[PDB]
């Protein structure tokens, strides 16, 4: 219905503002390697924000 | 001997540039960081402020 | 005469040397001011938002 | 009011300042001897000659 | 041609696949007709502009100099020109080195090709077109860049048809010193420096001269001067790389004592021995305008220098000397630095390095340069100064550690390094400042370790 | 008679670098909108006055 | 001692060609010293307008 002329960071930069209920476990940290998106990456260099 | 220098001087230049893209990479990193730090903590604060 | 051809023909071997040096070093320049332009743009950037923060 | 506050600029300069003369001596200790050698070298030769 | 492709389409009696939205206008073939033979209209007569820079970008990369200067005028094409013609070529182009204009450069560039690889430089025809690109490119040339001059072009006659030129570089010699090695190939013969001479004569924009890696001789400096003398707008003169000896210096003293413009004057690479700088500084007794003068590689020696040194205490418009490659010893020491320490002493960036300054120099030296305060740049490194078996074992273990400078050399210049940051306000961090430095930030950070461990261990009741 | 002025600031005067780069990102982002609704009513979304 | 003569004259020549050898190897080095300060510059120039 409704459309949006200029493009942001907000949106994906807003989401590793997560860590609030950090007081526990300390588990392993080197599983958590995920594999960080390529395609993403660069989609987000090429289409610098505005 | 042409071959190795010739080899040498573009192995030396894709360090080189290696290097410098390094650096922006990191740099941008940073900023892009701090920048984060600007808009989504502008709202977060604003939250704040009506709170308190 | 070959003595020579060796010191000329090192010639050669300098002149396509020096081309690969100018050609990293212009290449190298060239990125860094992009890298650099893309920095102040960034900075203008902060410059300007950080005002309304 | 903190004199390092207002004067961030002028601790940074110090800072470049200190930085710049790094690097000039580190260039200049590995800029030239050989060129010295061989200027040497020819001289002596001329003279050996 | 796509009226041929309507025909065929009316022809068949089809829906007509030329939608309205599909026509390019006699504008567009016209000009499309004009990029592809720029040659037909180089200065695009009757045709608007637009069309003009239209065609002229459209062009290709490799017009001949002779319509694309005159006739071209867009930056465009110029640099494109260049790039395609040298984009791969060993040879790179820069836009800061011609004026920032890439057509003037791409004029210069084609003019160095063609001088260079004249073959049989005095033929005829080539001279036609050497005169038509002289004439085209006049305005728009000023410098020219030749290597290796393989064999005698006319000099004068080049200068004779460019009035813009300002900066000359020649070096005769072979640019293919391969299958034939002949050492009167390589260097300007008698010909071609009475040739250049001439046209140093006959130029009266020309400002700078480097005519070094010729191996020039007193004969070819005297024959070069013999135009010389009749110049008077060359500023800077370069005799590198060459053969020129005390007559030559003694010719060049003379020059100096009877002209008022040059500034630049670079002897080094030559024969100038002690009488050779003793006529020079002679003439730089009376001159006044010499700034910048380099002798390095020449075989002055300590006396010659020492004579050079009591002549520039009253020839104090020297700002500029390069005194290396004379090995120098403790008297020459001695009197740069009186020379230097003197209040009135002009010069502002030294390099005597190269010298045989020893322990002995290092406490005339350090003295000048403590009561000089107006040198800013200083060479001393590679000297036979006490150095320490730290340095020692430094210079062992890297043999490009050799390069390092003694303590006492570092010393040395860092007095003059007070002196220049003390004239142009700035701090001096020395070695010991640094490292002090750094360790009140190490016993600060020491110190604020334990205060938070006492913070934190009163909550716990 | 505010452009009258003898001294007018300068943000009334002039685009800047970013706010030029953000002007032209606008107007593409306006030509892909019109390119895609070719049909629709052109609705003058004021976005850029004098 | 004509032969003689010609291990002077024309070791001459061959040492003539290792000094001027020499006199390129130095243009060269004199060369690459002033392209590496010209590195050296743009660093510190970068280093300053930051």
């Amino acid at each position: 219905n409704w459309e949006y002329v200029m493009l942001d960071t907000l949106l994906f930069n807003k989401g590793n503002g997560n860590d609030e209920e950090g007081n526990e476990n300390i588990d392993d940290p080197l599983n958590k390697q995920a594999q960080r998106d390529p395609e993403q990456e660069q989609l987000q260099d090429i289409a610098q924000l505005l | 001997e042409q071959e190795k220098s010739n080899l040498n001087i573009e192995d030396d230049g894709k360090k080189a540039k290696e290097k410098e893209d390094a650096y922006f990479e990191d740099i941008t990193k940073n900023m892009k960081q701090l920048k984060t730090q600007l808009k989504s903590e502008y709202l977060e604060k604003e939250k704040a402020n009506i709170q308190q | 005469v070959y003595k020579q051809k060796i010191k000329h023909l090192l010639f050669q071997n300098q002149d396509q040397q020096s081309e690969l040096k100018k050609d990293v070093e212009v290449t190298l320049k060239q990125l860094e001011d992009q890298h650099r332009i893309k920095s102040r743009e960034l900075k203008t950037d902060v410059r300007s938002l950080k005002v309304t923060k | 009011m903190n004199p390092s506050q207002t004067q961030k600029g002028k601790i940074q300069i110090q800072v470049s300042r200190g930085s710049i003369d790094l690097l000039v001596r580190t260039m200049y200790e590995d800029i030239n001897n050989i060129k010295l050698k061989n200027e040497r070298f020819q001289k002596k030769k001329r003279a050996e000659d | 041609m796509l009226a041929k492709k309507l025909a065929l389409a009316r022809s068949q009696g089809k829906p007509d696949p030329f939608k309205k939205d599909e026509f390019p206008l006699l504008q567009h073939i016209a000009v499309e007709v004009v990029s592809q033979n720029y040659i037909l209209y180089p200065d695009l007569k009757g045709v608007p502009e637009n069309v003009r820079d239209t065609i002229i970008s459209k062009i290709t990369t490799d017009l001949d100099i002779l319509t694309m200067a005159p006739n071209i005028d867009q930056e465009s094409f110029w640099q494109r020109a260049c790039k395609n013609r040298w984009e791969k070529s060993q040879k790179s182009i820069n836009i800061e080195e011609h004026g920032r204009s890439w057509k003037v450069a791409y004029l210069e560039r084609y003019m160095e090709e063609f001088l260079t690889n004249i073959q049989n430089a005095d033929d005829p025809n080539k001279k036609q077109i050497l005169q038509a690109e002289l004439k085209a490119a006049a305005s728009w040339i000023h410098t020219l860049n030749l290597q290796n001059i393989n064999q005698n072009i006319d000099i004068d006659f080049i200068c004779k048809y460019l009035p813009l030129l300002t900066s000359l570089t020649l070096t005769y010699g072979t640019k293919y010193s391969g299958m034939d090695y002949n050492k009167q190939s390589v260097g300007m013969k008698l010909s071609e420096a009475a040739n250049l001479g001439e046209a140093i004569k006959n130029c009266y924009s020309l400002l700078s001269l480097n005519i070094s890696a010729n191996m020039i001789d007193d004969d070819l400096l005297r024959f070069i001067m013999a135009g010389v003398n009749m110049n008077i707008s060359l500023i800077e003169l370069n005799l590198s790389h060459n053969k020129i000896e005390d007559q030559g210096a003694r010719r060049i003293a003379k020059f100096l004592m009877r002209n008022e413009i040059l500034l630049y004057l670079n002897l080094g690479n030559n024969l100038i021995g002690y009488e050779g700088s003793r006529y020079l500084a002679q003439a730089l007794k009376v001159n006044k305008n010499l700034q910048s003068l380099n002798l390095k590689l020449n075989n002055l020696g300590d006396k010659a220098g020492k004579k050079l040194f009591q002549d520039l205490m009253l020839n104090k418009t020297l700002l500029e000397l390069d005194v290396s490659g004379n090995q120098f010893e403790f008297e020459t020491a001695l009197k740069l630095s009186d020379y230097v320490a003197d209040s009135m002493c002009g010069l502002k960036v030294l390099n005597i390095a190269n010298n045989d300054f020893n322990d002995s120099c290092y406490e005339n030296l350090k003295t000048g340069f403590t009561k000089n305060y107006s040198l800013a740049k200083l060479d001393l490194r590679g000297n036979k100064f006490s150095k320490t078996q730290e340095e020692k074992e430094q210079e062992l273990k890297d043999p490009f550690r050799m390069f390092n400078l003694s303590q006492t050399e570092k010393e040395l210049t860092q007095i003059i390094i007070r002196h220049d940051l003390t004239a142009q306000k700035i701090q001096f961090f020395s070695e010991s400042d640094l490292d002090k430095i750094k360790q009140l930030k190490e016993l600060q950070g020491a110190k604020q370790e334990p205060e938070k461990v006492i913070q934190q261990d009163q909550n716990k009741e | 008679e505010f452009k009258e002025q003898e001294n007018i600031p300068r943000q009334y005067i002039e685009n800047s670098p970013k706010e030029e780069l953000v002007l032209e990102h606008v107007i593409q982002f306006k030509r892909q909108f019109q390119y895609q609704l070719y049909y629709e009513d052109k609705r003058d979304l004021f976005l850029y006055p004098k | 001692e004509a032969f003689i003569q010609m291990l002077d004259k024309n070791l001459d020549e061959a040492e003539d060609q290792f000094q001027i050898a020499l006199r390129n190897h130095l243009i060269h080095i004199e060369n690459l010293m002033q392209l590496q300060e010209a590195r050296m510059r743009g660093l510190a120039e970068e280093f300053n307008r930051d």
